[PDB]
């Protein structure tokens, strides 16, 4: 039984997921992060605690490396 | 008693009158008007009926012949479920007897006035040595760019002295922003 | 002359298919007693001999979970020999051949399967999907 | 009887001694109380049926009237019970056995069994009698 | 038939008219403030770890943070009245247990709310639902009205549709609402 | 696998390039408005599904 | 009034005199008199039938007096606990009544605003037993609904400001040992 | 027994100590026989154990752990020294009049 | 899997055959040792010659006293080899199975106090003895069982 | 004849009670637990302050 379910690791930033698991420091073998703390606030919300000019620094694409393991390839973009 | 045994079994059975049937099981809304010490008191009367009943059906079971069936056998039907009705009934006194408990308790938890070595507990605001400043900006700018700038400047640690900044958005603005939303 | 054909060995073979309950007991952190963490990196303060209220602990401060505790609370330095309990605490409590309804299906997409968490994601409801692709008039 | 526990019965056990899904619990404090309600719904609203048997306490005279108690009420109970509900204040010996239900097939077919009891023989003093005047 | 109770327009796709909008042309349209343009006032709570916060935060007199131009810089005060039950881990360590306790119950014995093998529990045949609820009464009532004459309506041993089987399915159980059936039962027809 | 779903709704009806075998020859009253009824479900039950 | 002697480790006792609110709290403060005034007393020795017949044997059992106690937890500016017959580290509770009380109208009417004054020490509303404390740090408004304030100290308040300024040991505890010697009525 | 003169010294001094790590320290608790059996030979240093004797001096050469701080404090004497003179304040005062205009 | 034990494999192994082992499993036989069990002693061999004590005792939940009626899937092999064998004492009498109706443990009274030699049994808890203490309202206001009609 | 002003006060009492008396014996596990250690950190700056000197 599971009382308090962990938050996701990287929660860390208000209009995108976590980064995947592994790559913070986790399980490896998924690809797509996902925190429902995100998912449940309604689209406005998530526009609410945001501007634009943050949402192109959290947008930002780093695409084949990986932002977090400093040096390599982004886990979600690899094979596996 | 000699005479007690007699409250085991029904007055017609012993007199051979055709038994009556009951008037009605307890009703529910002239039972919550009953306190609880007398709740048990209208309880054994149905107590000392059930059993009154069933020492008779089992009578009248181990004569299946020469009685047949328990006369009225409905009886029985409207103890039990006159039973389940003072079952319900404290039930509902015993929901608001633990809610309101539960709700008293449940705020004795945040205002701290327990300690097991028994004695009154340390004041309040002695432990905390914190200071929080509620700055208000009009556009939002990044957090690290606020601890940069409002975090101190004496302290050589990467917390800067500022223990934790937190943007936050009043309600009237995050309504303000939700209509705005929608009427967008 | 095998011996007991009787009830009893009829019984036995037809009231023992019946499932005992399942608690996923996790791992017991023996040696790495987690709550005893609470008082790493603590000024005592040479008054009252004890630990003085540091404000910036809790922030440093990795909460492991548990079972008869909600969130442990342990500094950020000793957070990885912790490393299983969190796997465990994430993990789905059930062994997964009876949640294989959402590993193969198309349901490998509608759930969460980060560490073995089978959880559903977010859905809309069908008031919703309608509600979002009419009040774009797709 | 079987001792594997099944998951389902703690389920409904739940849901019937505080609305499972939708009320949250009682504090596990109240819960080892004798205030949680089926312990306080006990101690004050018992739950039993001791039927007397009258084929051993018609007009033939009786020292040993004979009952049947729930399975779960053992002797020392008994005595309490008829003392301090049916003011029977002369027991100085019950004697208890086990008996399991009466079983039967109905017309239609399927075995239904009664639940078990518990005779016990209670013996009481001063013998009693019950007359039944034809 | 809901067939029948359709109303008809043109007859074809769009069955029933589209009114016109207001407007002549869609610049013609009021604009309203999009929600990005309002930035409105971002409070945010600054805690240290001094009791100097206020009177040092205005130290700096800040009038700008690139974008801010700071409103007000009031004292929060949040320390107010805070327990000790709130930094005591003998105490804090005794809440956080309950709540485990309060919450294992919750979710302990996970069983679905729902699962199509329910309606297979539940459900049973004729044959059996009434080998496990019979008596004889049932055949002593039919002997009894054509007799006495007392017209009764409700069941005298009471019906169990579940055969036993609420004993296998929780109670807390409940089929949910299915979407976009493939019935006729909500098209209601009466004359084919 | 590979089943030419560019195609689904790509049709001039609805029932048409749905692949459904379980046909008859003579379709009765109701078995009909079972039938017209089943290709828009089969269509909006598909649509509406790949929406969410 | 009542008194009671305080002995710091090495120096000699010092009267310190307690009002007791016995007007307003009876329950609480008479709870006071009886642990003061040593009205319970059962000396016993086992040769002569004080095993056999009697069975009594709870006089190796807490004694339900203030002899020779302790002042165990003292919090520097703050107040002055002591005071238990069931365990020398400050835990436990006994009184007249049982293991504890509670009296609802005793508890709710409590208000801790004067310095001096003589409260209990509860681990709960519902449990108040031996333990008093007295209050050192003038005000205390957390303390309203928790404990009942069953009197003040009249006089003699050098020591318990004299108690509060003694150093503690690694253990929570008085450097040295505050003993409680003997007791009484006034 | 400590003085006060002293006292008030380590009171008032800027770098105090954690103190709490025993605690971190691993436990080995079972029963003794089975603990001890274990260490039927030099089984002590061996395999991630440690018999932690409570160290007061340590040596100070090539101890990495050592002089990783020991720089760290020489970086923290020396940004202590702005505050003193007061180029902290300014080089602080210098952000938000960058940040202001802006 | 044998060797789910601590790997060293030029060193000695530790316990390697010994009781206290690893690389044996968790619900293993060997395990005499947890010969230590929550209930009493006296209740899975008897206070005396004649196995007084035994039996499988049921306790309520309230009373703090021990009963060996365990449900744990590692403890229901014996609670039915006491159910349908039933223990043959060493001193010739067959205890708490001896014949052909198999007790229900489920059923039975709470154990309501461990046995002693001098009398039977020390009653450790009474608050397990029910004593239905509900009044016998002789005073005023009689009640029927049931309610009277318009 | 039911007086719920006040027998539930009466019946509050004893959930209250029954709580209360709870919460401070799960005091007691922790706290049996918890002081073994804070004076291991007393023990422990009572000998740093000792080893300045």
């Amino acid at each position: 039984v599971a009382p308090w379910v962990p938050p996701p690791r990287h929660d860390v930033k208000v209009t995108m997921p976590p980064p995947p698991g592994g790559e913070v420091g986790g399980s490896y073998g998924v690809s797509t992060g996902y925190s429902d703390r995100l998912a449940r606030t309604p689209y406005w919300k998530r526009m609410a605690l945001s501007t634009y000019a943050l949402r192109m620094k959290e947008n930002e694409t780093r695409y084949p490396m990986s932002p977090h393991r400093e040096g390599e390839y982004d886990l979600r973009y690899t094979v596996t | 008693n000699v005479a007690a045994l007699y409250e085991f079994v029904d007055g017609n059975f012993l007199n051979n009158k055709r038994p009556a049937i009951p008037g009605g099981a307890w009703p529910l809304e002239s039972l919550r008007r009953k306190s609880l010490a007398d709740l048990q008191q209208i309880w054994l009367s149905l107590l000392k009926e059930r059993n009154m009943l069933s020492t008779i059906k089992e009578h009248y079971l181990r004569h299946q012949e020469e009685l047949g069936a328990m006369p009225a056998p409905s009886r029985l039907k409207m103890v039990e479920e006159s039973m389940e009705n003072v079952k319900r009934v404290v039930k509902e006194r015993d929901a608001e007897a633990t809610a309101e408990a539960v709700r008293i308790f449940k705020e004795r938890l945040a205002k701290g006035i327990y300690r097991y070595p028994p004695g009154p507990p340390p004041p309040p605001g002695a432990h905390d040595p914190t200071s929080t400043v509620k700055l208000v900006l009009s556009r939002r700018v990044d957090e690290e760019r606020l601890r940069e700038l409002l975090g101190r400047f004496n302290v050589f640690e990467a917390h800067k002295g500022i223990v934790k900044l937190t943007m936050q958005l009043p309600e009237d603005v995050l309504t303000q922003k939700r209509d705005a939303e929608q009427l967008w | 002359f095998k011996q007991g054909q009787g009830m009893f060995s009829h019984q036995l073979k037809r009231i023992l298919n019946k499932k005992s309950l399942h608690k996923y007991n996790w791992d017991p952190l023996h040696m790495y007693d987690p709550r005893k963490l609470v008082h790493a990196n603590r000024y005592v303060d040479h008054d009252t001999y004890e630990e003085k209220y540091d404000p910036h602990w809790e922030h440093n401060a990795h909460l492991v979970p548990d079972q008869q505790f909600y969130n442990i609370p342990v500094p950020k330095e000793y957070k990885d020999a912790y490393w299983w309990r969190d796997l465990q605490a994430r993990r789905v409590q059930c062994p997964t051949e009876w949640v294989h309804f959402r590993m193969h299906t198309k349901d490998k997409l509608k759930y969460d399967f980060q560490d073995l968490a089978f959880r559903k994601k977010f859905e809309y409801s069908y008031e919703d999907v309608v509600a979002n692709a009419k009040d774009m008039c797709s | 009887w079987n001792p594997i526990a099944g998951k389902i019965g703690l389920v409904n056990r739940k849901a019937e001694e505080w609305g499972w899904p939708h009320q949250r619990p009682p504090p596990t404090g109240l819960r080892r109380s004798p205030e949680y309600f089926p312990f306080f719904f006990s101690r004050y609203f018992p739950d039993v049926e001791v039927r007397l048997v009258l084929d051993s306490v018609l007009n033939n005279e009786t020292t040993r009237p004979i009952f049947h108690i729930p399975q779960d009420m053992s002797k020392q109970e008994l005595v309490n019970y008829l003392k301090n509900i049916y003011n029977i204040d002369n027991v100085v010996r019950i004697r208890v056995r086990n008996m399991r239900g009466r079983r039967f097939k109905n017309e239609v077919g399927e075995i239904k069994s009664l639940p078990d009891y518990k005779v016990a023989v209670v013996e009481l003093d001063s013998p009693v009698s019950i007359v039944f005047k034809q | 038939s809901v067939l029948s109770k359709a109303v008809i327009q043109l007859g074809y796709f769009p069955n029933i008219t589209t009114t016109a909008p207001r407007f002549t042309k869609a610049d013609d349209v009021p604009r309203p403030v999009h929600p990005d343009e309002i930035e409105g006032p971002w409070e945010v709570r600054v805690t240290y770890d001094a009791k100097d916060g206020l009177a040092y935060v205005q130290s700096l007199s800040l009038t700008s943070i690139d974008g801010a131009a700071v409103l007000s810089v009031e004292e929060e005060f949040p320390a107010a009245a805070q327990p000790y039950a709130a930094v005591d881990p003998v105490y804090q360590e005794a809440v956080r247990r309950e709540m485990a306790q309060e919450e294992t119950l919750m979710k302990w014995p996970n069983v679905p709310k729902w699962k199509y093998q329910y309606d297979l529990y539940t459900k049973k045949h004729l044959a059996q639902v009434v080998q496990y609820n019979y008596s004889n009464v049932v055949d002593y009532v039919d002997r009894e009205v054509l007799l006495t004459g007392r017209s009764v309506w409700e069941s005298p041993i009471d019906i169990d549709p579940t055969c036993g089987g609420m004993k296998s399915v929780p109670a807390h159980a409940k089929k949910p609402k299915r979407y976009m059936t493939h019935g006729l039962a909500e098209v209601g027809v009466t004359d084919i | 696998g590979f089943t030419m779903k560019y195609k689904r709704g790509t049709g001039l009806w609805d029932e048409d390039h749905v692949n459904d075998f379980d046909a008859n020859k003579y379709l009765s009253a109701r078995s009909t408005m079972r039938w017209y009824y089943g290709m828009e479900r089969l269509q909006t039950r598909n649509n509406m599904n790949a929406r969410r | 009034h009542a008194f009671m002697d305080i002995a710091i480790g090495s120096q000699p006792p010092h009267r310190v005199t307690f009002e007791l609110f016995t007007k307003r709290c009876p329950i609480a403060s008479e709870n006071f008199l009886k642990l003061c005034t040593g009205e319970n007393v059962l000396p016993q020795v086992s040769s002569i039938d004080g095993i056999g017949e009697p069975s009594f044997r709870d006089q190796f059992l807490p004694q339900l007096t203030y002899r020779n106690t302790t002042v165990h937890r003292v919090c520097k500016g703050y107040l002055v606990q002591g005071g238990d017959i069931v365990s020398g580290q400050g835990t436990g509770q006994l009184s007249i009544y049982g293991e504890s009380f509670d009296a609802p109208e005793e508890v709710k009417a409590s208000k801790f605003d004067r310095m001096g004054l003589l409260g209990t020490a509860v681990s709960a509303p519902h449990l108040n037993g031996s333990q008093f404390f007295i209050l050192t740090a003038d005000k205390a408004p957390h303390l309203n609904g928790t404990c009942i304030c069953f009197g003040r100290v009249v006089d003699g308040w050098t020591v318990v400001k004299a108690i509060e300024a003694i150093p503690l040991t690694a253990a929570g505890e008085p450097a040295e040992r505050v003993v409680v010697v003997e007791c009484g009525k006034l | 027994e400590i003085p006060e003169a002293a006292r008030t010294v380590m009171r008032s001094h800027p770098l105090q100590p954690q103190l709490g790590f025993v605690h971190a320290l691993p436990t080995d608790n079972r029963d003794a026989v089975v603990q001890e059996w274990e260490r039927m030979h030099h089984l002590d240093w061996q395999f991630g154990k440690a018999v932690y004797e409570p160290r007061s001096a340590e040596n100070e050469r090539g101890n990495l752990t050592w002089l990783r701080e020991v720089r760290h404090h020489e970086a923290r004497e020396a940004f202590q020294a702005d505050v003193d003179s007061g180029e902290a304040r300014r080089r602080h005062m210098a952000k938000i009049k960058a940040a202001a205009q802006v | 899997v044998f060797h789910n034990a601590p790997s060293v494999y030029p060193f000695t192994k530790p316990f390697h055959d010994t009781p206290y082992d690893q690389d044996r499993g968790r619900f293993d036989k060997t395990k005499n040792i947890l010969r230590e069990n929550k209930w009493p002693a006296w209740m899975d061999h008897g206070a005396d010659g004649t196995g007084f004590g035994i039996g499988l005792n049921r306790t309520h939940p309230l009373s703090k006293l021990r009963g060996n009626l365990r449900r744990n899937p590692s403890e229901i092999p014996r609670v039915l080899n006491m159910m349908i064998q039933g223990v043959w004492h060493k001193s010739g009498n067959k205890l708490y199975f001896r014949g052909g109706k198999p007790p229900n443990p489920s059923t039975h009274p709470y154990l309501t106090g461990e046995p002693c030699p001098v009398y039977g049994w020390k009653v450790t808890d009474p608050g397990v003895i029910r004593e239905f203490n509900l009044p016998q309202p002789e005073d005023k206001t009689r009640y029927k069982p049931y309610v009277a009609l318009q | 004849t039911y007086d719920r002003e006040k027998e539930m006060p009466l019946l509050v009492v004893r959930r209250l009670q029954a709580m209360e008396n709870y919460f401070v014996d799960s005091l007691q596990k922790s706290h049996e637990y918890h002081k073994a250690l804070q004076m291991r950190n007393a023990q422990d700056m009572q000998t740093f302050q000792k080893d300045v000197l």
